[PDB]
């Protein structure tokens, strides 16, 4: 999964 | 990092009408999203697939720097100029595939460094001389492919020789011995 | 017009340095160019009498030697500096190594120096006198060891230093402050430590400064307000610590400060919240604390503002839609344990928004507010909402949306309806939810899609045909995205094109018109239900890295045809009911022996002799 951080 | 620069040596000598590299950019920190480019879990170059590319140009020394690269399949493109001797520098090479290139000069002694390979297809390239004899030390090797080059030389039984024919040296310019079709005088 | 000759006999030198002949230079002396210097490629001329050479000799002097990117190898020798009408020498990105002598250092007549890019290596010269140079670029080189101390002794005209991308090491040198014309200073990507030298902030016309990358500590003190011109500051990636000062009313001009990834904590400065100028401003990942707070009347130049992997406490600000030019949020990793304020229904300037992983709740209200963003580009929702139930009503629309990405949610439901007034999305990431149903068709009708991420659900029944269709599949400011260390893509584009199916339920066959899709580089179905035979035509997706089948229950041969994706490095048929010979292409073999495995009649290499 894509995730920001 | 220093690997994403040293396969952007890579990219800037190549050339590429497809785009196939337009997603390696050198900025990033390592080069691991790169397309055709292959990491392992500690994020380290573990594979380069560029087979049959339509990529023209030549190779760089810089790929040498790829300390645990396995895999390097540049078969079936245009690519010409030298076998950079410091591929020779790749010891977790298990795989080395330029055949159906362009490559021309001899082939790097430093080859024989390579412990682990499995692979070595040199075959249908226009390179010449000799045949380095330290190939002989690499017990590993379970394919050989020189056929359709312009080397020259004598080519021995013995070592890791022993497990080839005469279809691995076949059409070149000048080659004899007991591994080949033509003893030597 | 005609060449000097000791500049060709200093020309002469630098060319024997090389490892390799300069197309458009005469060089072996069998070459038929010119003998002339000044009809060289990459050599300009200017008359003696122009440069006030009063002597007998009218000759033509070598007053530039510009050699970017002509791929060269070698030395720079000395004997360069033997050419005194030397104004501009620009070597940039070549294969240059060694190290530089003093005696080029020393040249009165050089304006640009511009050597980047290149292996040069060993410690950079300490006499500098080049009391012409308006840039001095070594940006990316092998460098070590202190800055020069006396750097800036003999520059009085200098404008742009940068000696960014080296090995460089201890504390700013004190004489940093002696840069008094300075407007741009790259010291970034280096090893430089301890604190910043009360003096840099002496430097009036200083415009750009790039810290970032490197061990820099302490504080950052309030006298950085005494640099009125500072347009662009970069402190990123450092260890600084404590409050940041609050200096922001003094810098009237600053529209960029990256300050993320240091020890910084507190609350954000009044000033800061306040400026006028700032335009991008990133935060994240430092240990800041507090409740948010931008007033939107005084922040009117405000464009990417990014918090993320904070300490902040307290409410998502409600006020953030009254400014007026702000695109961009990265909100992620910072655990407000609320819902989007109702106010966000008014952000009309918001093209990228990230909540991922803050703890955000209600996801019926947080989407019926944020379409009425109209200029929705980007939405991450990713580590949210967890449990709930996304929202199957038929109204929502987004209609700008390129990217939506709410994944790990353990979401309920299906794929909506609404979904489908989106048709610019490129970029759909469902996965590890608890959705379930069929994947509906009229997701192949999206002819900007290149990337879907369903895996890791409970979706059942077939693979939708219109899939094999998929428009961007057959042919073909900033906000990061981290994919599950985590590698980073720094938009869209760089994500390989990708059907991800794996994990779910899914039954029936491998549809051979997958066939059609040239422009897929990553196809995954492993983990389901499907059965029947991996069929021929695979071998016509040309693109193809990425081929995984895996725990399936598909019968049959893995077709020989497969030998034609060239570029496919990993591949997995793994438990399946497969059987016969497995290919012996190239890229075959170099596929792992558990890349075959838990298929019992499969043999050949990889396997038990046939
Ligand atoms: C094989 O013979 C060659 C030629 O004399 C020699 O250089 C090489 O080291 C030998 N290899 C082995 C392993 O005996
Ligand atoms: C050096 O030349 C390159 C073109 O090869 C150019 O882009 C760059 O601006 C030059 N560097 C300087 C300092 O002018
Ligand atoms: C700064 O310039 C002044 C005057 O030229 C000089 O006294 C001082 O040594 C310079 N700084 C350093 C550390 O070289
Ligand atoms: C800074 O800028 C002004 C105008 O650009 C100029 O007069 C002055 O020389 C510069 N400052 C210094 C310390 O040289
Ligand atoms: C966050 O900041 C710390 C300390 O500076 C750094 O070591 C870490 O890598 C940063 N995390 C990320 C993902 O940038
Ligand atoms: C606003 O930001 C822009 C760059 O994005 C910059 O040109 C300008 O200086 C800023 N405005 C003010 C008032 O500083
Ligand atoms: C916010 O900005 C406006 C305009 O700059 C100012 O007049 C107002 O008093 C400020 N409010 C606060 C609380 O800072
Ligand atoms: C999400 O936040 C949790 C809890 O604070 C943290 O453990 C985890 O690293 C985060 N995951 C991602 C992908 O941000
Ligand atoms: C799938 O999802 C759950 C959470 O939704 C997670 O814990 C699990 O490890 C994931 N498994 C796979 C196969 O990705
Ligand atoms: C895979 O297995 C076969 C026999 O089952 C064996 O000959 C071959 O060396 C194996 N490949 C590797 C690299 O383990």
């Amino acid at each position: 999964y894509i995730y920001t951080q | 990092n220093m690997e994403g620069d040293a396969l952007h040596s890579l990219r800037a000598n190549l050339v590429d009408p497809n785009n196939v590299l337009q997603s390696w950019d050198p900025t990033l920190v390592n080069p691991c999203t790169w397309f055709h480019v292959t990491c392992n879990n500690e994020n380290s170059v573990i594979r380069v697939d560029l087979g049959n590319a339509d990529l023209s140009g030549q190779l760089v020394p810089q790929l040498g720097q790829l300390k645990n690269l396995q895999y390097l399949e540049l078969y079936s493109n245009n690519i010409t100029g030298p076998v950079p001797s410091d591929l020779g520098n790749l010891t977790n090479l298990v795989s080395l595939d330029l055949y159906l290139n362009s490559f021309t000069g001899p082939i790097p002694d430093s080859l024989g460094k390579l412990f682990k390979l499995r692979f070595l297809r040199l075959n249908n390239n226009s390179l010449t001389g000799p045949i380095p004899m330290s190939l002989t030390n690499i017990m590993t090797l379970q394919v050989l492919d020189l056929s359709n080059n312009r080397l020259s030389g004598s080519v021995p039984d013995n070592g890791s020789f022993s497990l080839f024919t005469p279809i691995s040296f076949a059409n070149n310019l000048d080659l004899c011995g007991p591994v080949t079709s033509r003893p030597c005088p | 017009l005609t060449c000097n000759s000791n500049d060709l006999k200093a020309l002469e030198g630098f060319m024997r340095g090389l490892e390799s002949s300069i197309d458009g230079w005469k060089w072996n002396e069998s070459s038929s160019f010119s003998s002339n210097c000044c009809d060289w490629v990459g050599i300009s001329c200017k008359s003696s009498v122009s440069l006030g050479l009063d002597d007998v000799n009218e000759s033509g002097r070598v007053v530039e030697l510009e050699l970017g990117r002509r791929k060269l190898s070698g030395k720079l020798s000395e004997s360069v500096a033997k050419l005194d009408q030397l104004k501009v020498l620009n070597l940039t990105h070549n294969s240059l190594s060694g190290s530089i002598a003093a005696s080029l250092l020393n040249l009165s007549n050089l304006e640009v120096l511009d050597l980047s890019s290149n292996d040069f290596s060993g410690l950079f010269p300490s006499l500098i006198n080049l009391p012409s140079l308006r840039v001095l670029n070594v940006y990316e080189n092998s460098f070590h060891g202190l800055i020069p101390a006396s750097l800036c002794n003999n520059l009085p005209r200098i404008r742009e230093i940068d000696l960014a991308m080296n090995y460089f090491d201890g504390s700013i040198p004190v004489g940093i402050g002696n840069c008094s014309s300075v407007e741009y200073l790259g010291l970034a990507s280096n090893n430089l430590s301890g604190s910043i030298p009360q003096e840099l902030f002496q430097l009036s016309n200083l415009s750009v400064l790039a810290l970032q990358n490197n061990r820099l500590s302490g504080a950052l003190s309030s006298k950085l307000g005494k640099l009125s011109n500072l347009g662009r500051l970069d402190i990123s990636s450092n260890k600084f610590s404590g409050k940041i000062p609050d200096v922001f009313l003094e810098l009237n001009k600053l529209w960029y400060f990256s300050a993320q990834s240091n020890l910084f904590n507190g609350e954000m400065p009044r000033s800061l919240s306040n400026s006028r100028s700032i335009s991008l401003l990133s935060l994240r990942n430092n240990t800041l604390s507090g409740q948010i707070y931008l007033n939107c009347s005084a922040m009117t130049n405000l464009t990417s503002l990014d918090l993320a992997s904070n300490s902040f406490s307290g409410s998502i600000p409600s006020n953030l839609p009254n400014c007026l030019r702000l695109k961009t949020i990265n909100f992620a990793k910072i655990k407000f344990i609320a819902q989007i304020p109702e106010s966000f229904k008014n952000f009309q300037s918001l093209t990228s928004l990230s909540f991922s992983n803050s703890s955000i709740q209600n996801i019926s209200s947080a989407l019926e507010i944020l379409q009425h963003c109209q200029n929705l580009k980007t939405l991450v929702l990713t580590l949210n909402f967890q449990k709930e139930e996304l929202p199957s009503v038929p109204s929502l629309q987004f209609k700008n949306l390129k990217v939506l990405i709410i994944a790990s949610c353990q979401l309920r439901g299906t794929v909506p309806q609404w979904l489908s007034n989106s048709p610019s999305l490129q970029l759909l990431d469902l996965s590890w939810n608890q959705l379930s149903g069929t994947i509906p068709p009229w997701l192949g009708s999206l002819n900007s899609l290149f990337y879907l991420d369903l895996s890791n659900n409970t979706f059942i029944g077939e693979i939708p045909h219109s899939l094999t269709s998929l428009q961007s599949l057959v042919s073909k400011p900033d906000f990061p995205f981290f994919k599950k260390g985590g590698l980073q893509y720094n938009q869209p584009s760089s994500f390989p094109p990708m059907i991800d199916l794996s994990y779910n339920s899914l039954n029936g066959s491998i549809w051979p018109e997958f066939g059609d899709l040239r422009q897929l580089h990553v196809l995954n179905l492993k983990n389901n239900n499907l059965s029947g035979n991996i069929p021929a035509n695979l071998s016509g997706m040309t693109s193809l890295e990425v081929l995984d089948l895996s725990h399936n229950n598909l019968s049959g041969n893995i077709p020989p045809s497969l030998v034609k994706l060239s570029f496919l490095s990993t591949f997995s048929v793994a438990y399946n009911k497969l059987s016969g010979p497995i290919p012996t292409g190239v890229q075959f073999q170099t596929f792992p022996n558990s890349s075959f495995e838990g298929n019992q009649g499969l043999c050949g290499e990889h396997a038990s002799p046939c």
